[PDB]
């Protein structure tokens, strides 16, 4: 079809224009909830870890896709391998609170602790990018913090995720005409 | 020879008319979300007198600019009029933006500008410019038009903002194809913005300096 | 609703399993994608 | 010993309460006349944010002041807040005044002040002070009260004014009987005014200085 | 009723899980806080 390209109203032509037939699509794997809802590994600090989703690397599926939104909301699950007992404290707690066991403390049980945590920030949504200083993000943008004698593995999993205002999602830039890879084959 | 795509926008006692219109892009929403929430305890008020057009030069599009040349304008910007004084009298504000960007040369120029309203734009990378169309946008392409118009609501992690430390929106203009002048084109195009704050609400009145 | 697939009901109340949402007073890209023009614009011939 | 004549006036987000009230004097009218006439061509608007209390010291009533000692305050006066900025942004304005004058010593003082709102008060003669009660007024008399409250509409040969060259109202406070302190009175009384612009309407927006 | 959130019913009888209360024959601070005067007391003007 021709159209006015200056305008920005979306134009979606179909193969019917030259005699084909549009087929049915099933798009549940690109549903935001579904796709954000799986664990991703972060490298932990030894003891105090503040729970901040911007720690997940930007090349991972969850990091790539979280950065493709500018505001988001979710609850959280974490799975942690740690020595000692693990204390979590909510958003806004003094760091010293991480040593008081009436704050949610999970006693060590091999091999790891899986915990469901609520969204706890004072904001109606959080953001992956914030134009206040222009890199740094307000300190209230976090899900609390955890502490144990040593934490060895930390994985985050976003629950009930919502995303607002999409932002660039970039693939590898190939050096040759196609990015070629060894694909799993018999 | 010339065109009947004719629009008049009126914001307060200021109006702007173009005859090469292309239409307006509404970004992210068609109306503002709730202007009264718990964080202002019913003390917020609308100040209609600030809802009107102010003007700023952006840059001069010249044939030596190439793909990716950008101009950013964080919003709110300096304003020496009543919107500007609102920011010194109230601790919290929210407003959307009605934005008109003009690039007038003539129809014998070629090349193309993309104008977009991007939220939280803490600077952009080069490869990301290929995806700037994910943001509310419109193009200016001389064989068709001279004006881009985008209307956007207030956005942010907070229902009211402190503009002295946070800028929610950046207007960006990017050269996507370089300007050509050929024998009859204008020799360069100055790009100007005509912008109106929309729905401005304020809360939290400051002392004076007296 | 994301990646969850148990048929039986949660042992814990909803108020413990998740935070609860409050109200005041695919939404935009779905509406946007549905409004896309899929026509022609000429006169068609044959 | 003390009193239940208790009033709270609220003007915008500012309130003022006295327990020695005496009531309010309404001068010349109970409501403003038409705020929209031919001289502003429907371009005038109300700006509710300027309708709130601001404060100024007037003078210190001392035992050496005698009958006829006056203090005048032309209105509008300097205002470093949003009403004050209105006068630099619009060429024409109109508003009334809600005026509260306070003189607190204690009930063992004697003497008497007359507070009046006089229009067009290009100065006063001595014999005319005997007839100052022709103007909207109230007395402050320490054995009874500590606050005078007068509310007055906009007046003038023109429906909108240019306050940079004309002052329609002057608040005047006059000693009618000299202050006595005796053994328990306060030794002097500072007189303060708490004033709110009412019904403020503006028309004719100015350029900025940019 | 405090911090408890299982939807299914306890396996043990109530008489084993808790002590049982007996009767003879937010109560006070709730009533107190509800009775607070929230008015004005002058005459209001405007």
């Amino acid at each position: 079809t021709t159209s006015a390209g200056e305008s920005a109203d979306p134009v979606t032509t179909t193969v019917e224009n030259y005699g084909g037939e549009t087929q049915i699509q099933r798009r549940q794997h690109t549903d935001v909830s579904f796709i954000m809802d799986r664990f991703v590994k972060v490298t932990p600090q030894n003891q105090i870890n503040i729970l901040d989703l911007m720690q997940v690397p930007s090349h991972t599926l969850v990091g790539g896709l979280l950065r493709a939104s500018t505001y988001y909301f979710s609850d959280l699950e974490i799975a942690v391998k740690h020595e000692g007992d693990l204390t979590w404290v909510p958003n806004g707690a003094p760091e010293k609170a991480l040593d008081n066991t009436t704050n949610p403390t999970a006693y060590h049980k091999a091999p790891l602790t899986r915990l469901a945590l609520p969204y706890t920030a004072p904001h109606r949504v959080l953001a992956t990018v914030y134009n206040g200083e222009c890199r740094t993000l307000p300190t209230s943008f976090n899900y609390g913090a955890i502490k144990a004698t040593r934490v060895t593995e930390l994985l985050y999993r976003m629950k009930r995720a919502e995303t607002y205002c999409p932002r660039p999602l970039l693939a590898i830039h190939p050096t040759e005409a196609r990015h070629k890879q060894k694909i799993v084959a018999p | 020879l010339l065109e009947d795509r004719i629009l008049t926008t009126r914001n307060g006692h200021t109006t702007s008319t173009t005859q090469s219109s292309v239409g307006v892009t509404y970004g992210y929403a068609t109306a503002e979300d709730f202007v009264s929430g718990p964080n202002t305890s019913g003390l917020e008020t609308r100040v209609v007198q600030a809802e009107r057009f102010f003007k700023t030069h952006l840059f001069d599009w010249v044939t030596s600019d190439s793909f990716g040349r950008c101009h950013l304008l964080e919003l709110p910007t300096d304003h020496k009029g009543v919107y500007g004084s609102l920011t010194d009298s109230y601790a919290y504000m929210r407003n959307g933006w009605d934005v008109e960007v003009t690039a007038v040369g003539n129809q014998f120029n070629g090349g193309c500008l993309l104008v977009a309203m991007v939220p939280e734009l803490c600077s952009i990378q080069k490869r990301e410019l290929y995806q700037l169309t994910l943001f509310p946008h419109q193009f200016i392409n001389p064989r068709t038009n001279m004006t881009a118009h985008i209307t956007v609501p207030f956005v942010g992690v907070n229902r009211y903002d402190q503009y002295k430390v946070h800028k929610p929106w950046t207007l960006v203009v990017m050269v996507v194809a370089p300007l050509t002048v050929n024998t009859e084109g204008a020799p360069q195009i100055k790009v100007y913005a005509n912008i109106a704050p929309t729905n401005v609400h304020v809360a939290g009145e400051f002392p004076s300096k007296e | 609703s994301g990646n969850t697939g148990s048929i039986i009901n949660n042992y814990y109340m909803q108020q413990y399993q998740n935070s609860m949402d409050t109200q005041l007073g695919n939404d935009w890209f779905s509406k946007l994608a549905s409004s896309a023009f899929s026509g022609l614009f000429g006169a068609l011939l044959a």
